[PDB]
Parts: structure tokens; sequence; C-alpha cells
RNA sequence: UGGCCAUGGAAGUCGGAAUCCGCUAAGGAGUGUGUAACAACUCACCUGCCGAAUCAACUAGCCCUGAAAAUGGAUGGCGCU
């Protein structure tokens, strides 16, 4: 691929998002697009079938091409796993009030998030990680009658089971 | 703040000191925040890296405070740009692994040269550009095909030689960086006993 | 074009400048009052508009 | 308010002899003898120690317009120590665009001509300042070296010929041409 | 953490409700340079060097800028520091 176009062992993979609707103009067109053997109406299609329900809200999309293919993963952010795990759905079409409901209190998903958790933030045990977490989303950000300032430093449980 | 983190960084210390009784004391050079983090998640378990400071003059302290003796050796020896590593393990294994957590560290013009500088044969990547930045230091570089390439193995910095703007950064745009070691111990302190680090 | 070294040395000298919103005197770059008396020292600093 | 007294020592070497008639100090060594009258400054000027050894300077009763002169009192004689034993070399880059700037001196460093500044046809000439060497200097393209013992003599007569090659009626951001002063050093380095 | 409305673009960046943890020595969901987006340069805190008075905001005196007219022009004049 150097000197015009030799594909010896293309598995290149670049930060991507929006990929959960295919919009206007989808961001394709550019150089990244034509550049890697990638059309753009298969492209848009099976980042639609990954971007398909459950859920349809824009996500982080990482792509790998093995020449004829475009093979989508989502990486697990918390806040997007967070908002996917809202109340669906407010796409549009009646939205507007606004997206910030907040009814769902993160109740036994998050030990599992911590599991898929891969290897980031310089962290020690788990008892960090709870308040990393609780403080990094901005939706309802603790239980419906509590505050996320005082009581996410007195947790007594979740200690072994995390890792 | 300014009373409350001194307190903080107080109990820190003397936590660090009733936790790990070996220390290392090691240079905090010219560093990257991600570097220093890849150092961090080298010893992640072990070891704990801390900063070195003028309020790491308690030493003077914990030798008052009816423990231990022969701690006036760390004391005149805060100098420089100072980084501490507790730990417990192991002292020639760890230090290995000080020496073998180098970094490449892309150099900087006006440092001093550790070892003799040498470039291979290899071209620059790019297409016709100007070749006038290689052939005023006295590099053999030609055009052939678009690419800038050496045709001479050319030994441009010596040893203890002060390093050029120019030659700076035409080792930056070749992607060569041999002006880095990293970390640079001093003393170590095994348990009352200071070894040479040879 | 020109040294880039050379060139940082005339920046030196003809655009590395503060200049007073009163009398548009050219200043010093760590200037925080102006020189002149018919401005009355009027603080009112801006740096030198650099070339595109 | 008057500060009561504000007094300052001046270290002089072994290789320096200076002496003083009044306010008015000279200082001989190595490269030659400069005098400086320090009248109309309104100061005292002790000179103690066997053989001289440090110029005590005193200001009595002196307000802050008065106390902002024992410093470059100090100042003026720490420059003129340096440059009687190291002396003062200013070096000074011709920096051009397009039209090479022609720089030759003529009687030793005291007449100096340029040429071809923006392509003009006026030749420039600048008499130095009595003291001041000019010279063209070896492995270095279009630089000036000035060598002298006086730091105001070498440095007016720097600001001379960069002031004599500025751009008319033009943008000076783009037009970046003329002849600068970039190091300022000592003749020897000891 | 391409966190979040903004799709016409905010991985600090035209803007606004938001606005904390981790490494911790340390980076505020950010002061600018600047972008269809980036990238990159670059500010809280501390260490190596000099070792004792320093910083910030108001406020009152005298002086200065603000403050430009026509015949030559007036603290009364000379002048006065
Ligand atoms: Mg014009
Ligand atoms: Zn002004």
């Amino acid at each position: 691929m150097p000197p015009k176009f030799d594909p010896n062992e293309i598995k290149v993979v670049y930060l991507r998002c929006t990929g959960g609707e295919v919009g206007a103009t989808s961001a394709l067109a550019p150089k990244i697009g034509p550049l890697g053997l990638s059309p753009k109406k298969v492209g848009d299609d099976i980042a639609k079938a990954t971007g398909d329900w459950k859920g349809l809200r824009i996500t982080v999309k990482l792509t790998i091409q093995n020449r004829q293919a475009q093979i989508e993963v989502v990486p697990s952010a918390s806040a997007l796993i967070i908002k996917a795990l809202k109340e669906p759905p407010r796409d549009r079409k009646k939205q507007k009030n606004i997206k910030h409901s907040g009814n769902i209190t993160f109740d036994e998903i998050v030990n599992i998030a911590r599991q898929m958790r891969h290897r980031s933030l310089a962290r020690e045990l788990s008892g960090t990680i709870k308040e990393i977490l609780g403080t990094a989303q901005s939706v309802g950000c603790n239980v419906d009658g509590r505050h996320p300032h005082d009581i996410i430093d007195d947790i007594n449980s979740g200690a072994v089971e995390c890792p | 703040d300014r009373a409350t983190w001194k307190s903080n960084y107080f109990l820190k210390i003397i936590q660090l000191l009733d936790d790990y009784p070996k220390c290392f004391i090691v240079g905090a050079d010219n560093v990257g925040s991600k570097q220093m983090q890849q150092i961090r998640m080298s010893l992640r378990g072990k070891a704990v890296v801390l900063m070195g400071k003028n309020t790491m003059m308690r030493k003077a302290i914990r030798g008052h405070l009816e423990n231990n003796p022969a701690l006036e050796k760390l004391l005149p020896h805060i100098r420089g740009n100072v980084g501490f590593v507790f730990t417990k393990e192991d002292l020639t294994e760890i230090r290995d692994m000080l020496l073998a957590n180098k970094v490449p560290a892309a150099a900087r013009a006006g440092a001093i040269a550790p070892c003799e500088v040498t470039v291979p044969a290899q071209n620059t990547g790019l297409g016709p550009e100007k070749t006038s930045f290689f052939q005023a230091l006295g590099i053999t570089t030609k055009i052939s095909r678009g690419t800038i390439e050496i045709l001479s193995d050319v030994q441009l910095i010596k040893t203890g030689d002060k390093v050029g703007a120019s030659e700076a950064t035409l080792l930056n745009m070749l992607n060569i960086s041999p002006f880095s070691f990293g970390l640079i111990i001093q003393q170590v302190f095994d348990n009352g006993s200071i070894y040479n680090p040879e | 074009i020109i040294e880039p070294s050379l060139r940082q040395l005339a920046q030196k000298y003809n655009c590395d400048k503060m200049i007073c919103r009163k009398c548009y005197a050219r200043l010093h770059p760590r200037a925080v009052n102006c020189r002149k008396k018919k401005c009355g020292h009027t603080n009112n600093l801006r740096p030198k508009k650099k070339v595109k | 308010m008057k500060t009561i007294l504000s007094n300052q020592t001046v270290d002089i070497p072994e290789n320096v002899d200076i002496s003083l008639k009044g306010r008015t100090v000279i200082v001989k060594g190595p490269r030659g003898t400069l005098r400086r009258d320090f009248n109309h400054i309104n100061v005292e000027l002790s000179l103690l120690g066997k053989k001289k050894k440090r110029l005590r300077v005193d200001k009595w009763w002196g307000n802050r317009k008065e106390l902002a002169t024992v410093r470059t009192i100090c100042s003026h004689v720490q420059n003129m120590i340096k440059g009687v034993t190291l002396g003062f070399r200013y070096k000074m880059r011709s920096v051009y665009a397009h039209f090479p700037i022609n720089v030759v001196i003529q009687e030793n460093g005291s007449l100096v001509e340029i040429r071809n500044f923006l392509g003009e046809k006026y030749i420039r000439r600048v008499r130095m300042r009595p003291g001041v060497a000019c010279s063209v200097s070896q492995a270095q393209k279009d630089e000036l070296v000035l060598e002298g013992n006086d730091i105001e003599l070498v440095s007016n007569s720097a600001a001379l010929i960069q002031q004599a090659t500025t751009v008319k009626n033009k943008d000076i951001r783009k037009f970046l041409d003329g002849i600068y002063v970039s190091e300022k050093g000592t003749v020897q380095q000891a």
C-alpha cells in the first residue's frame, strides 16, 4: 500500500464515532473512505446494521477492514452505556423534553461494567473505580432520593466480585 | 488548602515510611505524562512512586521519634530532581527493571551526549523536498526516486559533544532518539545500609 | 526563503512588541504601562498583530 | 521618606587598578584605561582595603529617586571592570530576504559602508565611536563583530548601524531586513 | 471523556445548563495561539540554583494625560524650584 496499491496485511483500526444514525452526509466522504477498499453504500449499510436496535444512540465504532467487509466493534464507554440503559425510545418526533429523565439508579449493571473495563484509568482495587463511575455520569448521578457528593465515599460492598 | 494538604502529605509520607522500609532515590528528570503513567502501570502493585520536595526533611523528625537511628545519611542527599520508589521485594531486580524501563523520549537541543550517534542507510519516507538542511552538515544525501536517501554512515555526534540545533531538528525529522536514559538512580537505602548503585 | 533562527531574531526586534491603545507606541513585550507622557501611562496595551 | 543610608560594595579583582579624584573614577588594567565622571550624581565614593580591594558607594538621606542610583553606579562599575578585563564583543548578523547586504570597513573599523540594502543605490556610511573596532568575522557568512572597552560606545555603535538599516514606508513585519544584534559577550572568557 | 445540548462543527476550544473522582506531585470537563474537525505550541502545584521582607485591591494629597482659536499676552510685571 505505499507504492500505488498493495494490500499485504491491512488490518487498520482507527477511532470513529457517530455510527448510530446514518445522518445526512455520514462523515465518510473524505480520504479515509475511498482509500482502503471501503465503499460508501455498503459501508453505511453495515454501519447501520451495527448501529441497529438496542441501541439507536450515538456510540463509538472501531472498524476492522479485511479487504472486503468492515467489522464495527463498540468499546464500552460508561456514559454511553448509562445513556443506553436510559429508558427507550427517545430519538426525535416528540423529543426536546429533553434527554435527562434519569430513573435508573444503576443497580446491578456497574459490576459487569467494571468487569468489562479494559484495564484503563491506572486503577487500584474497585473502591476507586466506584468513586470514578459515580461522578463520571451527569444525568441523575445517584439514587432518586440521594446526592452524589458525600454518599459514594462510604461503600461497604463489591470489593471482591468486581475483579 | 495549604494546611490540610500539608497534613495529608505528612500522613502519606509517614504511612509510606511505616509501610515500605526500602526506598530508591531516582531521577525525576525530563519525562511526559503518558510516560509517567506507563512507569506507574509498570510499578503498579509492588512499588510506590513519589515526588521529593523541601518537606522531605522530616526524616530528622523520623529519627527524633525514638525509633530508628542512622537516618542522617539521607538528609544531605536530597539534591536535584528527586523521586522516591518505595518497595519491599528486592533491590537488584527492581534496579534492573528501572534500567530496562527506558523511554525513547525524542531529543532536545542542548543536552549532553551519553554515547556516539550514527545514522543508518534509511530513506526519510517523504517526497522530493529540500536537501539543504541535510547537506549543510556534511551528510551524503541523494534523491533516488523521490525519497531522500543517505548513502554513507556518518558519525555525527560524538561522546561529550554539544548537540546543535540543526542536527537536532534533522534527528527529530529522521525520528531517531538516542538522547534518553529515563531515570537516574543515585542512592540505594536498604534497611539502614547504604549501597553503591553499580 | 530565510533561516528560521535569524527570522526569529528579526521577530524579536520587529514583531514581539506591545502597542498602547492611546498613543500607539511600540513597547517592549514585558510591559504593563506605557512610557509616553502624552498618553498619561494609559496601561491599555495589546500585543502587536502577527503577520499571517 | 528619606532613607538614612543606602550602601553597596564592589569587590574588585587583583587584575584591576581603580582610583578616584572625588567623584571622577578611573579604571586601568590589561586592555587600557576607562574614566567616568560621576559628578552631578551626588553620592559618596569610598575606596577601602589594602591595595584598594573594594569600592563602596553611599547615599545618605535620599528618597526613592536617588536610592535608585546606587545600583546603577555599581552596574557601571561592573561594566567598566568587565570592559577593562574581558572587553566587550557584540556580534550582529545581517538578516536579508533576497538582496545580500554588503558590509565593508574602511580605515580599520571606523567607517563602515553598507550596500545593497533592499536593492537601494544609496550607500550607508557610519562612523563608529572612538574606541570601537569593527570587523567581519570568519566561519560565518554575513556577520559583524564590534570590539571595545566601553559598553556605552560599543552598544551605541551597534545601535547606529542597526538603525541605519531600517525599512521605510513598508510592512516591517514582512520585510525582515537589516543588521541585528544577536550576541553580547566578551573578547576573552577567562 | 469524541462526557453533555449543539449535526453545521466542540476529543478544553462559535456558546449555554453542567461542573467530580483516578495517577495523585499534577492539569480547572480549562486562560490563549486556532480549527469543515484535528493534531501541535502553551498557564494552578513543586523541586535544582539567590536567601528576607513581599504581594493584591481600594482610598486620599501634589503633579501629568484628558485640555483645541483665531493681533503678541499676562500669578499685575520681572521672575521664582
Ligand atoms: Mg504600503
Ligand atoms: Zn501609551
